[PDB]
Parts: C-alpha cells; structure tokens; sequence
C-alpha cells in the first residue's frame, strides 16, 4: 500500500487530481464552455491570497460559519459575455500570465441562467511554489 | 323551502365527485393510486377519499350549513384507469389553498394522507404525486440555501461533489471518528458524514464527536487547501437537543450538519431548516424510514412527493438514491424526482412518474445526494445520470479500500474527475465509461487497487417501484 | 503469527451478522421482521443485510472494525421462521445491543432499525411486526405526560368510558362557529370534543381565535352540567416554535386538554410537547394521522402495534385504537392486542394477536385508547364489550349528525353509553343482548330514539387487508 | 325536536343520564363491587361543595390546568377494606345519609392494582335541590 503524502500536496479543486491539464486538455475544456454558451472569465491572485484562510473571523462574534478569506480572486479584464471563439479565450490566457508571471491563475465559465460559476480550473501556478506535488510523488 | 338539513348517510360522490369541475391554478392537486374493495364504485371511492381529506365525514352534519362547501371542499375531478390493472386506479383530488396552513408540510400532510389510507372501503391507497401551486410555494423559506449557494459558500465548480459515510455505523468511539474523518478528508473527498443512525451514544456522545470533527474538517482543510466539511447529525429524541446540536456547530464554525427529516419529523425539521438560513448552516438531509413509505408500487407515498414535501420544509441536500447501488432507483422514476428537486419548473412527464407540471417559482433547488453500495466502476453511470449537480458518497467505497481512507478518497476523487473530464471532452460515458476508467488507473495507484477489489461488484435485481 | 486481520472486499453479511446460536440479553431491544427476500436470495442473507445495515456494518469490508468490538455492538439476527401459508416470507428475528441507542430518543430508535433496510434491492418487501422494548431502555423515556390513572383523577371521572367528539365539517368553519358546535356538543353529556387532525390555524380560521372561543365553550358546558368538559385543541403546526405558542395559549387559558398529531408532526416535535405538557399539567391526546400510510399493507411497512409502542415511549395520554365496528379498519384480535400493549404495565407473548414478544412497561404510564371513526349509537354495545371503560369513543357525525343536534346527539350517545355500562355491570352479555340494552333506553330516551332511527341499518363491514 | 334544557339541569357523572336508580338497580350496583372485589367508599359534601369551582386559582399565576376546587369530597368513616358482603355497604349508606340528610352522597369503589377509582355513582342529592331536571324534563 502506498501512503497520501500530507505534506506539501495542497490541491485546487476539479482537475488538480488528475495529471496536469495538457494544452490540448485544456483547450478542450474551452470548447466544452463555448459550445454550452457559458460566459469564460479568468482570475488571478498572489500567493499569500491563494487559498482559503480565517484572517478576518478576528473581527467576528459566533459567525465565521462558512465564511473563509481568499475564495474571491482578481478578475482579469471582465468576463467574456457573448464570446463564441475558443480562440479569443485561448488568447487572454496568454495576456493574463504573461502580465502576472508570478501569480495563481484560474479560468472559470459562468451560467447566467442558474447564475452560477458553472466550471473552474487552474491554468497557472508561480514557479517559486513547493507546496503541490507531481502525480507520481502524491502517495510514496 | 331551499336546501337543508337532512340527517342520514347518503354517497359521498353526490358531493365529492365532480368530474367536470376545472382546477384553478391555486388548488393543490393529488393523484392517488387507488384500489376499492369489490362493490365500491371508483366513482365512490375516490369520492370518500376527497371527502375525508378535506371537509366531509361518514354522515350528515347540519353545520355544513354555517359555511360554503362548495368553497372549502376537496374536489375528485378525474379518475384514470391503470393499465394492466382492473382494480386499479389513479383518482385526482383538488384542494381549495385556504385548506392550508402556511409554511407548514405537516398540515398539508395531515390532510391528504391523514384518514383515508386506512378506510375499509378500499384495498389500498398511494399518494403518486401533488401539484403545489406557486401561491403555496411562496407561504415556505424553504432550503436554508439551495445548490447555487451551496457551491459559491464551498467555492465548488465543475464537477460533482464528493461525500463519504463513516463506518462502522455505530460502534466507534469520538476520536476514531474524526480519525476516519481526517483521512477520508485529506484524501480529495469534499464531505464525510455521521451515519444516519450516529445522533448521541454510549459509545461516543455528540459533544465529543463534533469537537473531534472539527479537529479533522480545519486540518484536512489545511492540507488539501479545498473547503472541506462533516455532516454534523442533529437529529435528536426532542428539539431542544436538536437546537443544542445545531449551536455547537455554529460555535465550531463549521459549515454543515445534518437531519432525519422523516424520523426527526417536519416539524423539527422546518424549525432546524429556520435556524441553518439564520445562522448560515448548510444541511443536509437523510432520508431514513422513506422505504417504509415509498417501496410498494401500490400502497403508500412515492418518494417524489416525500421529496417536494422536504424541498418545501427545507433542505440543502436530499439523498436521491443512486439507481445502480445497494439500494432500489429504478432510473426513469429517479430522473423525474430528481428534477423535482433541482429545476424551477417541471413538465408533466408520466414516462417519468410527473403526474403534474410543478412550477417551484423560484423556491432554492435541493441538491441530489447519491449514496449506498458505489464504487469507483460505478463512477460513469453516475455521473452521466446526475451531472455535476449532485454529491457522490461512498462510504464502504472509501473505507472500505485496501490501503485505507486517504486512498481511498483519491480513488474516487480520482474516477469523478477523470469522467467529468472525458464528458466534457465529449465522450460518452455510457458507453466508454470503463474505458475512461481504465486509462486512469494507468497513472493513478489508489484508483487501480480500488478498481482490482471491486470489479465484480454489481447490485441487479428486480424493481419493485415500477411506473 | 498473524491473527484476524483486515482484508478488503465484500463477503456476505450472513458470515457476521446471522448467528443463530446468539442468546439474546434481557436488555437487548428485538424486532420482528415480516421479510420477502428476491428470488435467489437465502433467507439467511436477507435477515442478515437487515440486521447488518440497521446496526453497524455496510456493502463492504471497512478496516475501521478493527478498532472496536464489532460482537459487542453489531445488531443479530439470532432466529429465521417461515411464514405459514407464504412460500416466501419469513419472520426474520434480530438483537440490538443497547448500546446503539440514544436514551430517550424514539427518532433514534427507528432511524436504526427502519431507517435504510426497507429499500435494499436483496429484498421485495419488508415490515416490521414487533419490537421488544426492555426495561432497561423502557426507563430513560420521560413516558406519557400523565396517563390513565392520572387523567381520571385529574376529570374526576369514574365507572364509564369517556365520550368524545370530532367536530365537522373538517375544514371550513370560522373560529365562533367552532366553539358554538363546541358548547352544544359538550353541554349534551359528551366529556370533550375536538379539532380535526388538519385543524390547526387557516385563512377560515386561525388558531388562537379558536383556542378562545374554544376556552369559552368549554366553561360554559362545565357551568351548565357541573362535570368537567375538555376539548383538544390542536397543537400540530408547521414548525415547534409555533408548537409551542399554542401549548402555551391553552396554558394561559388554564383549558384542560391539548392534542398533536404525533406522525405528521413527528417525534421529535412530539417528544417535546410531552415533556412540556408534563411540567404544565396538560392533557395530551395523540392523532395517529399518516399510521394508515405505513401499518395498512401486511406484507410491507409498520404495524400500528410498534406505532402505538413508540408513542407511548415518546409520550401522549391519549392515543386513537380504531374502532373495530367503524368506518376505517381494525381487526378485532389484532387490535384487543395492542390495545393491551397500549394501557398494560405487561403483556405477554401471543401470536393470536399478534403479540411476537412479552413486554414488560415497567411501570410506564398507560395510555388511553380512542375509538373513534364512522360509529354511532348502535355500536355502543360492541364498543364497550371490546374496549371496557378504560378508552374513549368518539362519534363526530354520530353527534352532528343528530336530526336535533349536537346537544341531543350528545345526550343520545352519553344516555347509550350509560346504559351499556349499567347493563355490564348487573351482568348481562354486551354481545348478545347489546341490542336489547339499546331498544330499552330508547324507551324513556327521546334523543336515543331519534338517533337509533337514522342510522339503524348502518354498518361497515369489508374484508380485511391487516390480517395476522 | 326536543331541545336539552341548559337551565338548572345538572348532572352527576356516571349514570346521572339514566333514569334514577332504583334501590334494586343500586344493590345491582352493589354486587358488581363486591364480585369484583374492589373496595367499597362512601363521600359526601355539602351543597356548597358538591360542584367543581375555580375559587382558590385566585391564588395562582398561569398553573390553573386541570386543577378545580371540590373533586375531593369528605370520606365517610374509611374505605371498606376486606368487605365481601353487599348488605355491609348498604348499611352505610343508610347510616351516612342518616347523619347528613341535606348532604350530597356518593357511592364509589376503588382498585388498589391500578390504585384508581373504577366506579361511582350519587346515591343522596338534598331535599333542597332545584338545579336539576327529572328525566322526562331534559329535553323540552
Ligand atoms: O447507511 C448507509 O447505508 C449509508 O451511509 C451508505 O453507506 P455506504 O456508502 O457504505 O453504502 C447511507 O445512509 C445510504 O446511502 C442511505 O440510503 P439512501 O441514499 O438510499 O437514502
Ligand atoms: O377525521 C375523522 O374521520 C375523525 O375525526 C372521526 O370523524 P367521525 O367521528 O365523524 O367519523 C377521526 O380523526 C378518525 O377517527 C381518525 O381515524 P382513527 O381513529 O382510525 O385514527
Ligand atoms: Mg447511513
Ligand atoms: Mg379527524
């Protein structure tokens, strides 16, 4: 039996456990958005804003229920309201990480009609992180 | 002079059977399978069901005089023959809104199903479906949250959600409880549960267990970076325990607990409903006893109704069955009930057991839970049946793997997103489900060694619960 | 070297949980299980997936067994008998340590043992018949908030069944009009009167107007006969907040008696108001609206006699028996049972009526059985030659349905109850010279005569589903 | 129809809506208890106290439920403990109504199984009553 490594294996939700997203994986999830008619939008943020915290419950009295810091990201430009074009997407990926080089970056989708984020996943992780694991180094 | 009081028995259909009366679109609708005792006209029967759920009794009473009977009394409308059946048949009964009382599913029912499921006249009585009409579904709060808000508190997107039962049902201690739980946590599953059963023992008190659940919720959520929760059982013998559990949580910060609707009861469900919207709880709902009610095709209340009933008094989740587990779901009828408790508004659809069009007017959806008897080979079917708004738990599933909790998480985890991804990428899951498996196993362990345990494990058997 | 250890994969639940050498412990809570396993299925198997997930284990192996004692908490199926007269069903009998048990808790009970089984595809049919509830759980339940002993002498009433009464139509009429059919129904020789299981607060009548017009009618009918009336406002609602509002109105009211519809509303709900009914001296009487749903199917679902079990642990003074003779169904035997396992302090194992295990109360309160349901003054004799004077007859229509209304109906029903009760105890044979009692007081009794008359030829009688 | 008189029309629980018990019908009464074994008693009150009232809630806050003034009448000599003979009860009863003729009397047995009254019926109103109807005037 193999044992889940608990250090430094932080994941970030669907996909991250499945071996990284290749560009055609990806670009695949793209047309998946488009062809559904969802609204795609990236967001970002630095590391220390990466993942969800308890910061402000310092603030709080009996109410930190389901409150946590960090699950609000920047949004890149606005979402892609009417976008028909994969390409278009494909193409504020690269503007998006090659303005923030070092920060986290996520492309989401929006359903208008349930009004909900309807998919999301990581695109971009800073170089400098050691805090995930490769697919084969997960379990030792 | 005109009409008046004559003492005496007389036919309810001279009073209750209305076949070319027209519905308004505030009635509350039924439809009931029915089978009369030999000699007793359809007619009469669905009639005395109409009349002893509503206004009417055994024999004439003068103060049907004081009021409007033509205003408050309920209404067999229609009545349907069964096909394949010669005794069978579906009566459709309308009730006046002011019959009601707000809010309250426990009055609504009181009743229809309070008196004449046990009237001698028949043979027996099922409750198919009822049509709650807008003007009703605006006097209920409702689920404290709904699936939309759900997912934005969990910050979840994109595929289903991942749940998991402790086991032993009973038996184990607090600690090892939240033991189980950390491990099973850490590995990729978003929730864990108390078993239906886990409320306050000798072998491990309440108090104990939340603090330990806690413990394990924040350090899984610490090392995975994922939102991560425990279904917190507040189903208690009295509602004061029941609020005492619900405080504990709220003071822990932890995002959800759970409830018995059917053994706790409406009442104490739709006040602990009340209290999750006010204090931002999430609550998942167990149906425990529901196949007491709902298993026999016919006699009883179909589990859809059981599940407009729950959507009404309040629920975040609601266990939907799984159809291809340890337990009964025939497919077509858990489709149906499934939009029941997800959509906004529902086509009639008998293919599906929809008798009525059901309009919720905005009223949050219940997010489907499958559970009991799946494993990771069942993952496909799964997923093609639910789509990514349900929550997938495996207990046996995740416990049960050879090289314990943490992997064996991963190995679920690991099956619903590699199938999330293949539909999505436009494959077909129902028919190269085991493919997309498979291809995963290459590269993943945990799935391989979850996958070698159980390939022969398959629960078909013949459906009771048919159309 | 190496003992038992964990080994994962599924193996039948037969190899854990069917032990047929088990010898149950006298704290051991049992059930009966009318069980129709699917073809294929050994009957062995089938009770032991039922003893299985309704205790501890699941579909698979789970490692975690390992770090307790799964033989001192796994639930037992312990004795598998075949039903005569059924090439498939069987009586599949299982233990339950106490241990799995949250005192007091009749919500914990049931999610237990009826709260997954019923629906597993291994089987086609489930119901539970029995359950042995043992001392030692029987003991961390509160109980009826006074039972039959204590509302007698709370009444003062003495020698005779109670009389009751449902007032109609169900629904409709306005908070006033209530309370008057209220008035003139307790003032003709009924003892109480009450809401309809579904009267509980409606655009045509909200509830607190009817508590105090009820409260009115009530003292006016006590002024006027000089015996203790009560009628059961119903406390049934939508949430236990509400539940609570109106237990505590009839509180303020210093009214004697409240009821709540235990199945609708729930046990946990209805566990409360029992509690609070016993710290504020109420009467509680007990609907069993929605039991039909469940204990009418002889091969599926819940017989009324664990229903009826479960209420008196959950708590009510009051608690509807069925009639026997009346609109809705009731075998007699099956019914003279658990009747017994309702006011009893010990019942003994009997399967001719239905009675799978010895109960023991210890010393619980009993509760009062209600027949009530499509009665009337002709039914008196059967009535109390079934019951004795330890229950309580309702006749609704049997009183609003009095040519001369509900004060004459009233009269007709106390004056036949009475006449009954006299020829009882001067030794004459109910079953037999019933009918004799009754065309004798319609000779000095007017308002009996006119009842006799309007539903002399009316009688129910069909065949019977719930059959042992 | 008759309609029931709300006026002076008084009753005494069990077997007050029978036509008066004859002293046959009473003896009858008698040798139920006897037969059954339970113990024969005999209370009585005076006008005054004979009906239930609510006088002493006066001294009460909101716990008035189910408590009335003058259920409790007075014990005439004790409980007939041991007593097998009907002759034996029907003694008293001319003994006590002896004492107090102006009294109301009522005849009870109890069970000490289920320690509980399980019968009782008056047998003395006083001369003096005028608040109930005989019955062929109940109903008018
Ligand atoms: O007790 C059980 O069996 C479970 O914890 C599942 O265990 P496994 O994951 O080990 O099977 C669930 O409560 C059932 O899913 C309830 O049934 P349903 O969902 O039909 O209401
Ligand atoms: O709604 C009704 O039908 C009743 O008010 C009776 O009316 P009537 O007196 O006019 O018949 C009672 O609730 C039933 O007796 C309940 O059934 P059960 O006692 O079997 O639970
Ligand atoms: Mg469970
Ligand atoms: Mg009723």
């Amino acid at each position: 039996m193999m044992v889940w490594t608990p250090v430094n294996n932080k994941m970030f939700e669907t996909f991250s456990y499945l071996p990284p997203l290749s560009d055609e994986q990806i670009a695949a999830q793209v047309d998946y958005i488009v062809a559904n008619g969802w609204i795609p939008c990236l967001e970002f943020a630095e590391s220390d804003k990466a993942y969800v915290s308890n910061e402000s419950a310092i603030r709080f009295g009996s109410v930190s229920c389901l409150y946590y810091d960090n699950r609000y990201w920047t949004m890149w430009k606005l979402p892609m309201f009417g976008c028909r074009d994969p390409m278009q997407v494909l193409r504020e990926i690269v503007a998006c990480t090659k303005a923030f080089p070092d920060a986290y970056v996520r492309l989401v989708a929006f359903d208008n009609q349930k009004q909900v984020q309807i998919m999301g996943f990581l695109v971009q992780r800073p170089k400098s992180a050691r805090d995930w694991q490769p697919a084969n180094k997960r379990s030792v | 002079a005109g009409a008046g009081f004559k003492a005496g028995v007389k036919d309810y259909r001279l009073t209750y059977y209305t076949p070319d009366y027209v519905v308004r679109d505030t009635d509350i609708l039924a439809a009931f399978r029915m089978t009369p005792q030999p000699g007793v006209p359809p007619e009469e029967c669905g009639a005395a069901v109409a009349a002893e759920s509503s206004t009417g009794t055994w024999t004439t009473v003068w103060t049907d005089g004081l009021t409007s009977l033509d205003r408050y009394k309920g209404r067999c409308y229609d009545i349907e023959p069964v096909p394949g059946e010669d005794n069978q048949y579906i009566a459709y009964v309308a009730y006046p809104i002011d019959l009601f009382e707000e809010g309250s599913v426990t009055n609504m029912f009181t009743s229809i199903v309070g008196n004449v499921f046990g009237f001698k006249a028949l043979r027996a009585l099922r409750l198919e479906d009822l049509r709650i009409p807008p003007a009703y579904v605006k006097t209920f709060v409702g689920p404290p949250h709904g699936i939309q808000v759900e997912r934005d508190k969990l910050n979840k997107y994109g595929r289903g959600l991942l749940g998991c039962t402790i086991k032993p049902k009973l038996g184990l201690s607090a600690k090892n409880y939240g033991r189980a739980v950390y491990e099973c946590l850490r590995g990729g599953l978003d929730f864990t549960k108390d078993d239906e059963n886990v409320n306050s023992q000798p072998f491990m008190r309440w108090r104990d267990r939340f603090l330990f659940v806690a413990e394990a919720i924040y350090k899984a959520q610490a090392e995975t970076g994922e939102v991560k929760g425990h279904y917190l059982n507040a189903t208690a013998g009295t509602c004061e325990e029941m609020m005492k559990r619900a405080v504990c949580a709220k003071e822990l910060g932890v995002p959800i607990i759970m409830h018995d609707y059917l053994t706790g009861g409406f009442t104490a469900n739709t006040s602990l409903a009340i209290y999750c919207r006010d204090n931002g709880l999430l609550l998942h709902i167990h149906r425990a006893m529901h196949a007491v009610i709902d298993r026999q095709r016919n006699h009883g209340i179909h589990f859809r109704v059981l599940a407009k009933a729950l959507r009404m008094s309040g629920g975040d989740h609601l266990h939907s069955g799984t159809v291809v587990g340890k337990l009964e779901g025939e497919r077509e009828v858990t489709l149906g009930f499934v939009d029941l408790m997800r959509d906004d508004y529902v086509e009639k659809d008998r293919s599906r057991g929809i008798y009525f069009t059901q309009d919720w007017c905005s009223m949050p959806g219940v997010m489907p839970v499958a559970s009991g008897g799946i494993h990771v080979w069942h993952m496909p079917a799964l997923v093609e049946i639910f789509g990514d708004d349900a929550c997938l738990q495996f207990g046996g599933g995740t416990l049960g793997h050879p090289w314990g909790n943490a992997p064996g998480a991963a190995a679920n985890r690991v099956a619903l997103e590699a199938c999330t991804q293949a539909r999505n990428e436009g494959r077909d899951l129902a028919r190269e489900g085991g493919d997309v498996i498979r291809s995963a196993c290459k590269w993943s362990p945990e799935l391989a060694a979850a996958c070698e345990v159980w390939k022969e494990i398959k629960f078909e058997f013949d459906t009771i619960d048919k159309l």
